[PDB]
């Protein structure tokens, strides 16, 4: 027997040009949430995409990126992508279906192509738009007609009603002392959503020195991370916000209609009114894609009223291509299919058998349709009820260009050849155009080639931006007479049905993502599944729930008997309400959200899919066929009757508050600015009758005066509770994806976690706290001491190491841990059967075995890199420096974060960034009774109340 | 009840109350070990443990191989020590001649 097998290795036969073995590279490409462009710097360890990073230099995605962009590497090595074109679902050729197009359009040329129909989503890329433009001109009778189920058809509707043209409104959040939000999530992925957190972000970040700090104000139906970052949130009911902005209007004195409202609403709308025109033109109102057009254009009026335009609000010529309203032209085409007028159909992408809304019947009238053309990347709904199914290629493997929401034109990059072929959206369009076998890479260089110039081409690529193509900033007319002139429609009609996208599965198309499936869903800490969301006062009456609902309402002395009587609440999580809202009936599971509106219930797209891939191939309930064309966003009257039949959801966190504990410190600005250690000076005074704490340590620890020691700051104030560094570490670290039952068992595998403790009086309107939780890298760490076989051992850096080949198990570090931030292997999670996880796998990390404990390894990759590099540039100079650079060593979760709230850098070093943030009066440790003396602390959260609503 | 003299001299109360304070033993263990670890200083790390099959599966098991090694035990070797009984006569007799 030998100690290993023969391990055979496999050279080039012609070395690539510019790569060095061993080495890996960046390449500048852009990623598209909802058809507006991110750019994205992504590591090709060996000519493989691995690790999807943010470029500083794109307008967007400054370094930070959101979780979307992180678990696209997961999607693109899905091992359920569509490899070859099928006919009927039988296999085909490429050629095949040329030729048949080729008829097809021939066939249709006796006509002007009044027969041949399009359908994609928000398209924004030039070269597609164009080639868009081209094929209507060759074709007079075709038409476009976009649509894609997460649009923003309110806000060009709104747009077109207060300024009689679309226009693209941009805020400025870094120059907005006050910020108002209508039902608006700004801080939730969409369009802009990192450049908005990182300006925001940067005004709650507060230091001594800081005197002034940013305030949002927020009012929405349900809870949202948003409604986190806020120091007021009023829980209005949906349909209520539009009276709640013509309200807002009439006190202002701009153009408005009084509206009957909650003693509750009527204070805080007496609030924003005197905090505005107090910061004329340091204030801006913004309005959600989901609230009616009539909202946006008061939005627009306040906004001119209080002059924040050309200051805070800055309006730019539209960006995505023909702005248009996608339900209706939907509507349009489903008509059409319906009479038998179209002859083919031709869509790019977006599911629409699925996506459309139930009252719709896309797929009966498909049937009608003789030939319907379907590029998905993936063999979806649509594809199986379509002939000529054809691969798209991921944008990674892809040649294309993507805008931004400022308007970049940003160029995607291919880092791979596709690995099953599949033709991009252009290459099909080029077919159409009658140009067969057209490289990808040449259609979009000839496009921008006379445009940039070769010189300009060879500067995008080297960049993640093109320099010459921005949005020209334009001054549009506010047309008082037409916003003033509105229905303004009145809220009230029974249970209410609010329609929100799925924080992790966006539209349903990363349902086949594991790492998405298996992330906890923010404020609601649910995975694998989806419920119906609504209040507990709203779950006692509709579904006739034994508990009075008053019991939580109560003053501090009794805080922990009301913390007890939510716990007992709970436990009725999972009970099958079946509700009817215009003919359809879900029979969807409850889970209870404290914050969320009375008479409400919000339900999350995204579930429920059929045709998807092996992972979520049946999970969720759909909640599409009950969705309708006429009112996308709310519900007017919902039965909700209680069936009973109780079915298990599964939740990560378990618990829903803080026993009383001091986990997260909450503080006001005024006083923190009199006194930045205030809130520590308190609490101790509590607790041990002195403002100091006088810890004892029996144990020594070791110096680390004249070393490198790396520490970490997470501030409170910044996170929103985005979940893109917990995306980020499991790309980063290859950590496992445990299935629904290991979850239910609390075997979730997490290096990073966040904890929401919805802590304060009443309980049926709490204020939420989104803590992250990683390993604190203790001096003196308990689970070091009680490891047998010294698995388990301190670093000369200070860095806590944890070696799984030494491990044997035991599991005794896990009990000793007091933050218990370790997560071990009881079966094996690890997937070794699938040829692509294995090329998703990072080669720096180790891929762990069953029976080895993990923890978070501050990126120890990423520092052992930057020490080899650091001690080879000294020798070859012949210093012996060995000097590492503050910026040198970025961890996974600091550079996913939008908002900046994780700093990495040397604790010695005093002019790092880190230990200016560590001597910050607010810095705190988690568990000081404790003798661990951890490394990662945090900055204790301020917020900045207005006198009118607080006092 | 151990501490009055009847209850101790009855045999059938003895192993009664014998099989009770080995279940209560093993729970004693049970709270020491499983409630403590169930809740700890953060509460958002907080879950129930639930036994499973196959760990009472291992109790029965070693329960078994503890009973087939007693079976060999008292086949094979003597119960009694018939040495250190035979000098506990020796000096019992010695005892009565002292009186
Ligand atoms: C003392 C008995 C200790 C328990 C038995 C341990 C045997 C473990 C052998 C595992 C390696 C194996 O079976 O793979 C086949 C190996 C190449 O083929 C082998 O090397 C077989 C090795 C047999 C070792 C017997 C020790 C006596
Ligand atoms: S946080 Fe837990 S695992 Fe990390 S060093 Fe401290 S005791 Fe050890
Ligand atoms: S430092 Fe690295 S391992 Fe630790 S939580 Fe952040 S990304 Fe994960
Ligand atoms: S710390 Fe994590 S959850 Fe919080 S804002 Fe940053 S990326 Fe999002
Ligand atoms: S106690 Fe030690 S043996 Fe492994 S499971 Fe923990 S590092």
């Amino acid at each position: 027997c030998t100690y290993q097998p023969r391990q055979y290795i496999a050279p080039f036969d012609r070395q690539p040009e510019g790569r060095v073995p061993g080495i890996p590279q960046y390449f500048a490409s852009t990623l598209t949430l909802g058809g507006y462009g991110t750019g994205v710097l992504v590591r090709s360890n060996e000519g493989r995409p691995t690790k999807v990073e943010g470029n500083p230099r794109h307008p967007a995605s400054l370094g930070g990126t959101d979780l979307f962009a992180q678990a696209e590497i997961l999607t693109m090595y899905d091992p359920d992508r569509s490899t070859t074109v099928l006919r009927q679902g039988v296999p085909s050729t490429w050629a095949e279906f040329t030729t048949t197009l080729g008829n097809a359009l021939t066939a249709a040329r006796a006509t002007q192509g009044a027969g041949v129909r399009l359908l994609t989503t928000t398209i924004t890329s030039p070269s597609l738009a164009a080639q868009i433009e081209q094929f209507l001109q060759a074709y007079p009778q075709a038409r476009w007609y976009q649509y894609e189920p997460i649009n923003r058809d309110n806000v060009v509707a709104g747009a077109r009603l207060a300024f009689g043209r679309d226009v693209t409104t941009r805020y400025d959040l870094s120059a907005a002392q006050v910020v108002v939000s209508l039902d608006a999530d700004f801080l939730a992925p969409g369009p802009g959503f990192v450049a908005y957190a990182r300006a925001f972000a940067e005004r709650r970040k507060v230091r001594k020195d800081s005197t002034t700090m940013n305030r949002l104000y927020v009012v929405e139906a349900s809870p949202s991370t948003t409604g986190t970052a806020a120091d007021h949130r009023l829980p209005l009911r949906a349909d209520a916000i539009a009276a709640f902005t013509g309200a807002l209007a009439n006190e202002l004195g701009v153009g408005g209609a009084p509206a009957t409202l909650s003693p509750k609403a009527e204070e805080f709308l007496r609030a924003i009114a005197r905090d505005l025109e107090e910061h004329r033109g340091q204030s801006v109102v913004i309005a959600g894609d989901q609230q009616p057009p009539i909202v946006h254009a008061l939005a627009h009026l306040i906004n001119a009223e209080l002059g924040n335009v050309g200051q805070t609000v800055f309006y730019h010529e539209p960006v995505e291509a023909r702005p248009t309203n996608q339900t209706e032209e939907l509507v349009a085409l489903v008509s059409e299919m319906a009479a038998g007028r179209v002859e083919t159909l031709i869509m790019i992408g977006g599911n629409p058998v699925y996506n459309a809304p139930g009252d719709l019947r896309f797929a009966d009238r498909m049937a009608s349709v003789p030939l319907t053309i379907h590029l998905s990347q993936f063999v979806d709904e649509t594809s199986a009820r379509a002939t000529w199914h054809i691969p798209q290629a991921h944008p990674l493997e892809s040649w294309g260009d993507a805008r931004a929401f400022d308007g970049t034109a940003s160029i995607v990059q291919p880092l791979i050849e596709p690995l099953y072929g599949g033709k991009t959206a252009n290459e099909l369009l080029a077919a159409m155009l009658g140009q067969p076998e057209a490289e990808s890479y040449d259609l979009v260089r000839s496009f921008w080639l006379e445009q940039i110039g070769e010189t300009g081409w060879q500067v995008a690529l080297a960049n993640g931006v093109i320099a010459e193509t921005v949005a020209p900033v334009i001054e549009p007319t506010l047309n008082e007479g037409a916003i003033r002139a509105t229905p303004i429609p009145q809220p009230g009609d029974g249970v209410e049905i609010v329609f929100r996208p799925d924080p992790s599965l966006f539209d349903g198309f990363y349902a086949n993502n594991g790492w998405l499936q298996e992330l906890p869903r923010p404020l609601t800490k649910l995975v694998w599944d989806n419920a119906a969301l609504m209040s507990p006062r709203t779950a006692i009456k509709l579904l006739g729930l034994p508990f009075n609902a008053d019991r939580l309402i109560g003053t501090e002395a009794d805080d922990r008997e009301r913390q007890q009587y939510l716990e007992q609440l709970s436990k009725v999580n999972g009970t099958i309400a079946r509700i009817e809202y215009r003919g359809g009936i879900i029979e969807i599971p409850i889970w209870l959200l404290p914050g969320h509106a009375e008479d409400s219930i919000t339900l999350n797209l995204g579930y429920g899919r059929t045709h998807a891939g092996r992972v979520g191939n049946n999970v969720g309930i759909d909640v599409y066929p009950i969705r309708t064309s006429d009112s996308p966003w709310f519900g007017a009257g919902a039965r909700v009757t209680n069936t009973g039949r109780t079915y298990l959801l599964v939740s990560t966190q378990d618990h829903w508050t803080l026993e009383g504990r001091d986990i997260y410190r909450v503080g006001e600005f005024k006083k923190f600015k009199e006194d930045p250690k205030y809130i520590a000076k308190e609490v101790y005074q509590e607790e041990y009758g002195r403002e100091t704490p006088n810890y004892q340590s029996l144990q020594p620890g070791d110096d680390y005066t004249g070393r490198n020691a790396w520490g970490m700051t997470i501030n409170l104030n910044a996170c929103i509770g985005c979940n893109a560094c917990v995306v980020a570490c499991q790309a980063e670290n290859n950590i496992a994806v445990v299935g629904k039952d290991q979850v239910s068992r609390g075997r979730e595998m997490h290096w990073i976690r966040i904890d929401r403790y919805f802590a304060g009086e009443d309980l049926d309107n709490p204020s939420i706290y989104m803590m992250p939780v990683n390993c604190m890298q203790c001096e003196k760490a308990p689970c070091e001491v009680v490891c047998p076989v010294a698995a388990t051992v301190h670093d000369y850096e200070g860095l806590n190491n944890m070696v799984y080949n030494r491990c044997v198990g035991t599991k005794y570090c896990s009990n000793n841990c007091p933050y218990k931030v370790r997560r071990f292997n009881f079966l094996q999670y690890s997937d070794t059967t699938t040829e692509t996880f294995k090329l998703a796998f990072n080669p720096d990390v180790t891929v762990r075995i069953r029976g080895v404990m993990e923890k978070c390894t501050y990126c120890v990759q990423r520092i052992s890199g930057a020490r080899i590099a650091a001690k080879r540039a000294a020798v070859q100079a012949g210093q012996s420096s060995y000097v590492i650079s503050d910026g040198a060593i970025q961890t996974a979760c600091e550079q996913a974060c939008p908002t900046g709230a994780i700093v990495f850098g040397d604790i010695n070093d005093s002019n790092s960034r880190v230990a200016k943030w560590k001597a910050e009066g607010h810095n705190y440790g988690l568990l000081g009774f404790l003798n661990t003396v951890p490394r990662t602390t945090y900055l204790a959260r301020v917020r900045n109340p207005s006198e009118e609503l607080e006092k | 009840p151990l501490w009055f003299k009847k209850v101790r001299q009855n045999i059938p109360a003895l192993l009664i109350i014998s099989l009770i304070v080995s279940v209560g033993m093993w729970l004693e263990r049970y709270v020491i070990i499983v409630i403590s670890l169930e809740r700890d200083f953060l509460p958002s790390s907080w879950d129930i443990y639930i036994p499973t099959i196959w760990d009472w599966s291992l109790y029965i098991g070693t329960f078994g191989l503890f009973f087939t090694l007693l079976f060999l035990f008292i086949r094979v070797l003597p119960m009694i020590n018939i040495f250190e009984m035979r000098l506990f006569l020796y000096q019992e007799t010695e005892k009565a001649k002292q009186r």
